[PDB]
């Protein structure tokens, strides 16, 4: 088993398609557990200004009682057989997955059929949930990471649905009524926009039979989004009482398509990640992280690759004190243009290995495998096998990384979002000047 | 006019530099002004909002 043989030995993801348009897919294994869930193409990207937050609201209400299962009775099932019911709604995806035993798949799918089709939307339950969402919004206000990322989205995609947050404004939260929720679920939770993923010890034919027996009476056989526009801007929520200063700087990246994602991830793998409670410290190959550990510039930093259907954000997010924002902006831009102008071969090899490890280790356990299945059948349109990922990483070299970074980084207007004691944060002109090198 | 030339031998050449300078300044002032406006537009577009608790 020389790695490549191990990659070939990974079982494939069989994909089917119901008459209603449900893309039933499954990956068979030998584990005695399973994770089955539907991924829907709803989210804030498909939400208008007045509807903003309806997806989060309906996701909240989904588990709190159905039509056939009144209230906690549904929950009474999930705990009775040891299942873990969970959900998450991204800006472009929504999902409700139920961890269960391999022998509980016939029931679990049934529960899923109840959650997405025969929902309740009880008015009194809506009233109880409204204040809960308000308090959750207040809790997220203290989340200086999520707040900064929402600031980045708003200041990068201003004037487009992508700028909208997942939870939506509090005004919409209090305004939203049952009619809007049922209209939203009837318009977005359509069969062609749903994929019933199931990883673990589930046989694909059994999954197909269950889906045909439960998800049959869905929609027959329309929000298709609008191409959003990137607008290099900046938001400075100067608040000196905050202890640290979260900064996020991004550029218009690629989408789920546009294979340039694979080299680009490698570049991010070169920059890497670091925080105070790390290991080697002033020895890690990342020059950014090594310098940060040497001079203690920050408490954290990361490189994200948020990519949507047609566009996406590529950049970094660092958490540091008030007296070191300028230095880390300098070093981060220096690393970006070092990769842009002369990426070398050894760093590219290290990035390839890091990306290989990320993809391989991320896809362990039934939950990440099922999530990958559901997300890939929506974004890529196909569950990309790990062998294809290996080949695509292998094709990446120094010249490819330099070219792709030049395409996406060099002389590009970034979007900046700072929160906290960000007085040191250089003005947007200085950042944009850092986005190009005079020597080169 | 001969005495004027005797006083200012560089008269015609002075006017030649003057004409060239006029053209160059009429080309340069708008362009440097454009660069200044381009660099200062970042500031002259801010939408500062105050959001006290
Ligand atoms: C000429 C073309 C450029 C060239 O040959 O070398 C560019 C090269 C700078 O390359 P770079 O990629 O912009 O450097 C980025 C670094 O991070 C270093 O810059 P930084 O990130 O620390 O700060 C950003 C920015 C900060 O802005 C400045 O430093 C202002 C530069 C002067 C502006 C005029 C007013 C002040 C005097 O730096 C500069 O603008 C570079 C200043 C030095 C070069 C220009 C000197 C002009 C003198 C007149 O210049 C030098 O290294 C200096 C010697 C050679 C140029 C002068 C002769
Ligand atoms: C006279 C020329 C210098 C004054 C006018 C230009 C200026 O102040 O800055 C622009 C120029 C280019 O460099 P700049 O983008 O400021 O910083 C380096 C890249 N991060 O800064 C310069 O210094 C440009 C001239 C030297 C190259
Ligand atoms: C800012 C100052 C410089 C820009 C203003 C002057 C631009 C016009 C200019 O240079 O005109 C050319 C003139 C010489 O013209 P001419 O004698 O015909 O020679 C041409 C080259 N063989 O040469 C000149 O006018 C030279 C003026 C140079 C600037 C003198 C003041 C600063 C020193």
């Amino acid at each position: 088993a020389t790695y490549a043989q191990a990659l070939q030995s990974v079982p494939e993801t069989q994909v089917s398609q119901l008459d209603n348009g449900l893309r039933v897919a499954s990956e068979q294994s030998s584990q005695p557990t399973c994770t089955v869930g539907v991924w829907i193409d709803a989210g804030s990207r498909y939400e208008n200004e007045k509807n903003n937050g309806a997806g989060y609201f309906v996701e909240h209400l989904a588990f709190k009682g159905t039509k056939n299962r009144p209230g906690s009775a549904l929950e009474k099932e999930v705990e009775s057989m040891g299942a873990h019911l969970n959900a998450y709604s991204t800006r472009e995806h929504t999902a409700y997955y139920i961890k269960a035993l391999s022998k509980d798949l016939p029931k679990a799918v049934e529960l899923l059929a109840d959650i997405v089709q025969n929902c309740s939307l009880e008015d009194s339950q809506i009233e109880k949930e409204r204040d809960v969402i308000l308090q959750e919004l207040q809790e997220n206000d203290s989340s200086m990471r999520d707040v900064v990322f929402d600031y980045l989205h708003a200041t990068a995609f201003q004037g487009t649905p992508l700028a909208q947050s997942v939870e939506g404004p509090s005004e919409n939260v209090r305004k939203l009524s049952r009619a809007d929720l049922t209209e939203y679920v009837s318009q977005h939770y359509k069969a062609p926009r749903m994929v019933l993923a199931a990883a673990g010890g589930v046989e694909h034919r059994q999954l197909l039979d269950l889906a045909q027996k439960h998800f049959s009476s869905l929609s027959g056989t329309v929000p298709a989004f609008t191409p959003c526009r990137f607008t290099g801007s900046e938001i400075r929520h100067r608040d000196d009482a905050l202890p640290l200063a979260h900064v996020a700087i991004a550029v218009e990246g690629p989408g789920w398509a546009n294979p340039d994602n694979v080299p680009l991830q490698v570049a991010n793998a070169i920059i890497g990640h670091y925080d105070s409670t790390y290991g080697g410290g002033t020895h890690m190959s990342s020059t950014l992280a090594s310098v940060a550990a040497t001079r203690k510039l920050c408490q954290s930093f990361q490189t994200f690759n948020i990519c949507y259907a047609e566009t996406g954000l590529l950049g970094a997010h660092f958490v540091c004190d008030n007296m070191s924002i300028d230095d880390m902006m300098f070093f981060l831009q220096g690393q970006w243009m070092r990769l842009c102008t002369s990426a070398t071969e050894s760093e590219v090899v290290r990035g390839k290995n890091i990306l290989r490890n990320a993809l391989v280790s991320h896809l362990d356990g039934t939950t990440p495998v099922c999530e990958d299945i559901g997300r890939s059948l929506l974004t890529y349109g196909r569950r990309i096998p790990l062998a294809e990922w290996e080949s695509r990483i292998a094709e990446v070299d120094a010249s490819v990384v330099r070219e792709v970074c030049s395409k996406y980084f060099y002389d590009q207007c970034p979007a900046v979002a700072g929160l906290g004691p960000i007085e040191q944060l250089p003005d947007y002109n200085r950042i944009r000047s850092g986005m190009f090198w005079l020597r080169f | 006019t001969f005495l004027r030339w005797a006083s200012e031998p560089e008269h015609d050449h002075r006017k030649r530099m003057g004409l060239k300078m006029l053209m160059m300044m009429g080309l340069l002032l708008p362009l440097v002004y454009a660069m200044k406006r381009h660099k200062w537009s970042v500031l002259k577009s801010r939408k500062l909002a105050y959001r006290p608790p």
